[PDB]
């Protein structure tokens, strides 16, 4: 069959959220309030495209 | 019986039995084709009903 098309290592570079899970859980409710819109854009794109490669940006 | 009566009764018998024979030959050929190709109303063995599929958004996206 066909060749699988993977994005490059440069296309996967991003500034990571390098905090622990307790930091995330402590900030979680205000993070779900304040960062609502790009999160829901991403999860809508992620459930509609059904492909992580189409959801990178 | 008159010979006319037996004669034309024989013709009615021959027409009925020849039509039944032609229908039996066509029935054999139809059964052969429908078993071979599967495109007729006969030999329709079941597949899974697609109405059983859940099309809701699942817990994970990639599905």
């Amino acid at each position: 069959p066909g060749i699988v098309e993977l994005p490059s290592l440069e296309d996967l570079k991003v500034q990571e959220v390098k905090v622990s899970s307790s930091v995330l859980k402590a900030a979680a409710h205000h993070y779900g309030a304040q960062c609502d819109k790009p999160n829901k854009e991403f999860m809508l794109c992620r459930w509609e495209e059904k492909d992580p490669r189409r959801c990178l940006e | 019986d008159a010979p006319e009566k037996n004669y034309e009764r024989t013709m009615a018998i021959l027409q009925i039995e020849s039509e039944k024979a032609e229908l039996r030959l066509k029935e054999l050929e139809v059964r052969r084709l429908m078993r071979a190709k599967g495109d007729g109303p006969w030999f329709q063995y079941p597949t899974i009903d697609k109405a059983l599929i859940d099309h809701s958004p699942k817990a994970t996206p990639d599905n």
